[PDB]
């Protein structure tokens, strides 16, 4: 209607604050409203980048995000000077510090990594707040900890950037997947972090299953990582059972909990209720009693060193640091009990922070920045892939493939306008190289950049000119290697199909790259790539035989939930609609037998079970029963209180 | 109704190996959604649920002619556009 | 390349294999040994490869002509000549460059063979192996988009850049569907430069296979108008194309559309389950008998009307009474029957109980008999219609339909969008206090009729579209611009600032999903159904499938309408009859739930009121149906 009229162009001129989310998206102005949500959304689903790289073609409004993004790094806001710092672990500790200015108390606490949810999380560089030691200073601005994504001059990056190509590989890039090299797939990995409960009571004891016969230990070391995947395992004692179960505790058997985890452990904490006498006569817990008292070596440690700054009256103290104090003297403190979901547990419970390095995977969705979402269909060496045998850039491989069938209906041009200006970037930089001479490099990088964008073109004059001689040798050395950075605003200093046309037109040596056993000359670029959070992994399912409902039919269990299963166990459910297609094949029998022996009969299943597991493996010819199904005694059972019986005529 | 014809060497890769021209027909395409995997063990239900199997589906119902959703996809059809023309 | 092979003598040899795999592996070889050329140009350019140099094939002792590329995809596609060895015949050749005809070639086929296991297992052995070959095609000769590709045939062609950098005039005014046009126009000639020209993206666009005119066209040129999420159509276009650039009002416009789509998509994700459970539910139960005649009384045999060519395609396999008396097959191709109602052997005017004969189905029951005939009848009309109305309310288009807007109007005013502009700011404006209505979506005031006097004339105009007052003017409408004498508005138009608008429209396009709409509403609604007979329901319904677009027999249609109508008498037997038996058409829901079936009624919709009222007359049902094994 005509209520779109109030909007001006005039007003909004030079001007961004329209756009949010999709500042991030150079080129905003070029991209569809559709494959923008997308990356909106694909903003979100994105992960932690173990090497995380500045944009090659970047808005500069990436920087102010990862600033404004606090969950990333930590910013001492005042002056401080480091009162004291306390190892619990070899990977977590406590610094407590003193604002200079103001007075107050406040601490700061370092770990090895941060858990979000589920297991997503990231790992930390803390070499800033390592190299701190008692009685040093920290200033107004410093990073005591940062993630992965911001570099060492704060310089934000959410992905990778990739050497692309618009090519078809063996129809394995049909519909939308991406084919990538090994070398490529090293730079696309991400963290995992899982925190893992296992509690023990008095019932239960723990398996032997890290060290040998001298040393009994039932669960990894600080430093170990895991071994067969199994945290831990926990056996029911019971005196009937004790003369043969307990012998062999080194290895597994059929009545034990297994608890599955993969990484590197990097944090325990053990809750224990129990009498600490009782655990030093224990031989299988020694390693939780060893555990315990660290803890209460640290507690002991913190309150000794701090009671005088916590309970001096002339003294100001930060209300984290008054009830971390709290806590810990609630520790050492004697009658403390410990209670999990407001209930006193038996025994003692065992928190575990694993920590490993997951790769990329087949099934695996990694996108651009422009809602170009594709699955990783093949990973492949790096030599079985398109290389250019021709001319100056001989060697030089494909990182990523993508498909170039819909690349113009998907309404995303921005991607293209990325990989040709990496492309000619490319040029540029070997025309740098190849001249002798710092003026005339510094020259032909002004000359791209002017014909881009000409603000840029300036900042880098500026930052050229204040630079020393050995400086400005290493900016351009590592911008001919590395690659050249190139601003590509969102919607005002955008390069258009003119300006491109411009650039073409001028330098007339650059052409399409003529590649090894490929006819068609294509174009190699480098874009950026985000990792999404959906991977195999997420949803993956497989359920044989698992617990049963209280009404006899299968249903899900949150043994997954608390790492007691692998992998989900967790039954689909046939629909309406799926009984409907199922009903193409006019065998209702078969069908009946299907779903009886799956769920509704528990006869028919033990049939089942039992001739899979004895008689023929090869030929599997099954004989069931027609005793009634109970959902069918359900039914009959609410229907009868109804007041109604269904019977056959 | 379809046939395993190889175990996967990877532990780390958990992912169906569908063929292409089978996207037509279960309208879908590789955009990571789930499919469900039901196994037939009873030699009879085979032989029952074989009515499910892709030369069934061969035959349009509609006409009784070939059907389409189980040809060429477009890439296909590019390849051999390119071949024959 | 040997340039003479003998189909008949390789098809018949052991040696079929390893000469298929020989010649792939050279031109495979020959692909990757050599680089295209493109000209860009109307001129094509000297690329010899080994599968564009000719051969001669000698089949049945007759020399064709073929590419070297046709020949190993003949071999590929003669795969039951090597199983059977039985010799390859004539008629089973046809044009390889020509892919639409493959399918029928594989048709043929399955005729030829009888409909055999082993021929649809070869037909799967083809299919592996052709697109096993086609992805080798693909990474040898490799499929690349990029901008410099339209750059360079810019270049060559100045035509194809004056396109590309084309823009409407905001000089002059134009009307939406000259908009419409003007867009249609350039798409056109942009694509028919892509087609004469050899260019990078020549063999996309000629293949069909990764070129959709609309979505390229907006990214190559112009986007036009685009259409609000209440389906009105916006006013402001999107003159340049989103390579060119794009404005501020032009991204409002563009993220609103978005906003559309996803709001469309999650309705759509829960109403088409809804729908396709109903029409599955009641066609369960629909089985077929091995019964050549079932007595069903000739005059009975419900009658339609091949209005169009579409309305004919609709029935093949299909029985119908000739001038003689005696029942013959239909052939599509004639077009004597186009112009004329005929009576045809119906699904819904079978006399057998038990189930449907061979004559009403048709000869696709041998075909059909394996599976169940209801389900694919269902699915075969719910697919295409979700995923069309998914696919249509997506893909947002502007149908900005022509206003003839009256001499007086068209020589006293000028119509720019949707802006109304007097041609000299002169002269009142009169508009009666009545005529100005209200409008229930616009919740403001319009006006459909008023008087404008010039000088010693006075002219009449009346609008074909409801006309909104610019704000400024409607601002001072009581203060100043009414004469209580004569209860009617004047407002002079010597106002109102050069430039400023004299009033305002709103213009609704028709949208593509209207059609369908229609097929869910007879479905449903019963407005249709309760009105008319049969006769003419399924003469609605193939009309308004040709409408949609959706492709589907008029059999199945036909039984999809039969399990809808319930016989007052309840026996099939009645249709033996002279005349037709007494009947009643219900809706999808009312049909199952007004049934004479326990199961398909109780596990579908409305428990509570079949258990506690006898409304649906549930306890007097004592049908059967597979679901009830289910119980
Ligand atoms: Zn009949």
């Amino acid at each position: 209607m005509d209520d779109i009229s109030v909007i001006k162009n005039e007003d909004y001129e030079g001007s961004h604050r329209f756009l949010a989310e999709e500042l991030l998206m150079p080129n905003a102005n070029k991209t569809d409203g559709n494959r923008s949500t997308m990356f909106c959304s694909h903003l979100a689903q994105a992960v932690t980048l173990q090497k995380a790289e500045p944009p090659l073609v970047y808005t500069n409004f990436e920087n102010q995000v990862g600033k404004y993004s606090t969950a990333g790094y930590r910013k001492a806001n005042s002056n401080y000077k480091v009162i004291e710092k306390i190892y619990k672990n070899d990977y977590n500790y406590v610094l407590i510090v003193q604002d200079q200015e103001t007075g107050e108390y406040t601490l700061f606490e370092r770990a090895e990594c941060e858990f979000l949810t589920e297991h997503y999380g990231f790992q930390w560089d803390n070499d800033k707040i390592d190299s701190l030691k008692k009685d040093d200073t920290i200033e107004k601005d410093t990073v005591l900890y940062k993630n992965t994504c911001y570099d060492e001059n704060m310089n934000f990056g959410y992905g990778v950037n990739l050497n692309a190509a618009y090519f078809s590989y063996k129809n394995e890039t049909l519909e939308d997947a991406i084919v990538i090299s090994e070398s490529a797939a090293k730079k696309l990995g991400t963290f995992s972090v899982n925190k893992v409960k296992v509690s023990v009571n008095t019932n239960d004891i723990l398996l032997n299953l890290y060290g040998d016969n001298e040393n009994y230990k039932g669960f990894p070391d600080i430093g170990e990582h895991i071994k067969n995947q199994i945290i831990a395992s926990r056996r029911r004692f019971d005196y009937n059972t004790a003369l043969y179960e307990l012998k062999n505790l080194n290895e597994m058997r059929d009545s034990d909990t297994p608890f599955f985890a993969d990484g590197k452990i990097v944090d325990i904490e053990i809750f224990s209720n129990v009498p600490e006498e009782e655990l030093k006569v224990q031989k299988y817990n020694e390693q939780v009693l060893y555990y315990i008292n660290k803890q209460k070596e640290f507690s002991n440690n913190v309150y000794q060193k701090l009671k005088k700054i916590v309970e001096g009256k002339d003294n100001n103290v930060s209300d984290k640091l008054l009830h971390f104090y709290n806590n810990c003297k609630m520790r050492i403190d004697e009658n403390i009990s410990y209670t999990y979901q407001n209930s006193k547990f038996s025994g003692f419970i065992m928190e575990f922070t694993i920590l490993e390095e997951e790769p990329l995977n087949k099934g695996s969705k990694i996108t651009g920045r422009y809602g170009n979402k594709g699955v990783i269909s093949k990973i492949l060496p790096d030599d079985q892939m398109p290389t250019v045998a021709e001319g100056r850039f001989k060697g030089l491989k494909a990182d990523i493939c993508l498909n170039p069938l819909g690349v113009f209906n998907r309404l995303n041009p921005s991607q293209l306008i990325e990989q040709e200006l990496n492309w000619i970037a490319k040029f540029i930089r070997k025309d740098m190289e190849e001249a002798g001479s710092n003026e005339e490099k510094v020259s032909i990088l002004l000359d791209f950049l002017n014909r881009v964008n000409k603000e840029e073109t300036e900042l880098m004059e500026e930052f050229i000119n204040s630079l020393n001689k050995t400086e400005l040798e290493e900016f351009l050395n590592d911008i001919i290697e590395n690659g050249i950075p190139i601003c590509q605003k969102p919607f005002f200093g955008n390069i258009g199909l003119d300006e491109l046309w411009e650039l073409y037109n001028h330098y007339d040596h650059i052409d399409y790259f003529k590649c090894e056993g490929i006819s068609t000359p294509l174009i190699i670029g480098e874009i950026y790539m985000v990792r999404l959070k959906h991977e195999p992994h997420s949803k993956f399912s497989a359920r044989s035989t698992s617990f049963m409902n209280l009404r006899g039919l299968p249903a899900k269990s949150k043994n997954f939930k608390e790492h007691k299963d692998l992998y989900s166990k967790t039954p689909v459910r046939i629909g309406n609609m799926e009984i409907s297609n199922l009903s193409l094949t006019n065998e209702m029998g078969s069908i009946m037998d299907m779903l009886n022996s799956y769920s509704n009969n528990e006869t028919n299943r033990r049939e089942l079970i039992m001739q899979l597991l004895t008689g023929n493996p090869f030929d599997t010819n099954i004989d069931l029963s027609d005793v009634e199904s109970g959902t069918s005694k359900i039914l009959k059972s609410l229907f009868t209180c109804l007041g109604l019986s269904i019977d056959d005529v | 109704y379809l046939k395993i014809g190889l175990i996967k060497k990877d532990y780390k890769d958990l992912t169906l190996g569908i063929s292409n021209n089978l996207l037509s027909a279960l309208s879908g395409d590789y955009d990571g959604d789930v499919l469900n995997i039901i196994p037939v063990f009873d030699n009879k239900m085979k032989e029952h649920f074989s009515l499910l199997s892709p030369q069934n589906f061969l035959v349009d119902r509609n006409n009784g002619r070939f059907n389409g959703d189980f040809d060429l996809q477009k890439d296909q059809i590019l390849g051999i556009f390119i071949l024959n023309n | 390349m040997e340039k003479t092979y003998n189909l008949n003598d390789i098809l018949l040899s052991n040696e079929y294999e390893k000469i298929k795999e020989d010649i792939k592996e050279e031109i495979i070889n020959d692909m990757a040994s050599k680089k295209v050329k493109y000209s860009n140009t109307s001129e094509f350019a000297k690329n010899d490869f080994l599968k564009d140099e000719f051969i001669d094939l000698v089949v049945d002792g007759e020399t064709y002509e073929i590419t070297y590329g046709n020949l190993i995809t003949l071999l590929i596609v003669a795969r039951p000549f090597n199983h059977f060895k039985v010799p390859m015949t004539e008629d089973l050749l046809f044009d390889l460059s020509d892919l639409k005809e493959y399918q029928n070639y594989y048709t043929t086929l399955l005729e030829h063979f009888g409909y055999s296991n082993e021929i649809k297992s070869i037909i799967k052995d083809v299919i592996s192996e052709l697109a096993i070959f086609s992805g080798d095609i693909n990474v040898t000769f490799g499929n690349t988009v990029s901008i410099k590709s339209l750059i360079d045939l810019g270049n060559k062609v100045k035509r194809f850049r004056e396109l590309l950098h084309y823009r409407l005039p905001n000089d002059e005014a134009l009307e939406f569907n000259d908009i419409e046009a003007i867009i249609k126009k350039n798409l056109d000639e942009i694509m028919k430069i892509l087609s004469e020209t050899d260019n990078m993206l020549r063999y996309y666009i000629d293949s069909g296979a990764g070129i959709n005119s609309k979505q390229f066209g907006q990214v190559l040129s112009l986007v036009g108008s685009k259409p609000d999420l209440f389906g009105k159509i916006i006013p402001y276009p999107i003159n340049t194309s989103f390579l060119r650039g794009l404005d501020v009002r032009s991204f409002y416009i563009n993220a609103l559309g978005a906003r559309k789509a996803l709001i469309t998509n999650y309705q759509q994700v829960r109403n088409s389950g809804y729908l396709t459970r109903k029409i599955s539910m009641l066609l369960m139960d629909t089985k077929l008998i091995d019964l050549d005649d079932c007595g069903s009384h000739e005059n009975n045999y419900l009658s339609i009307n091949v209005e169009n060519k579409d309305v004919l395609k609709r029935f093949s396999k299909r029985s119908y009474l000739n001038n003689n008396g005696e029942l013959v097959e239909i052939d599509i191709n004639d077009e004597s029957l186009i112009g004329q109602v005929i009576k045809i052997p119906s699904p819904t005017t079978c006399a057998s109980n038990e189930g449907v004969c061979r004559k009403c189905y048709g000869k696709l029951f041998d075909i059909n008999k394996d599976l169940n005939i209801g389900m694919i009848a269902v699915l075969l009309l719910t697919d295409p219609l979700t995923q069309r109305l998914l696919s249509a309310k997506h893909l947002l288009e502007t149908r900005s339909s022509k206003i003839d807007w009256g001499t007086n109007f068209e020589e006293n005013f000028i119509v720019n969008r949707n802006l109304i502009y007097p041609k000299v700011y002169n002269g009142t404006v009169i508009i009666k206090e009545d005529d100005f209505k209200e409008d229930e979506e616009t919740e403001e005031q319009v006006f459909d009729t008023f008087t404008l006097k010039s000088g010693n004339r006075f002219i009449s105009i009346s609008s074909p579209m409801r006309l909104f007052l610019n704000k400024d003017l409607k601002k001072q409408l009581d203060e100043s611009f009414y004469n209580i004498e004569e209860m009617q508005f004047e407002i002079p138009l010597n106002k109102l600032d050069e430039g400023d608008s004299f009033a305002t429209f709103i213009m609704d396009n028709n949208e593509l999903s209207k059609p369908l709409r229609e097929i869910k509403d007879l479905i449903e609604t019963n407005k249709y159904i309760k009105d008319h007979n049969v006769n003419e329901v399924v003469n609605y319904f193939i009309y308004l499938l040709n409408e949609s677009g959706i492709n589907i027999q008029s059999v199945h249609s036909e039984l999809i309408i039969r399990e809808m109508m319930k016989l007052d008498d309840s026996d099939r037997t009645q249709f033996k009859n002279d005349k037709m038996p007494d009947y009643e058409i219900f809706r999808i829901t009312d049909a199952n739930l007004k049934g004479d079936s326990l199961s398909r009624s109780l596990l579908f919709e409305q428990v509570k009121k079949q258990l506690t009222t006898l409304d649906y007359d549930t306890f007097n049902k004592t049908k059967s149906s597979i679901l009830d094994k289910l119980l």
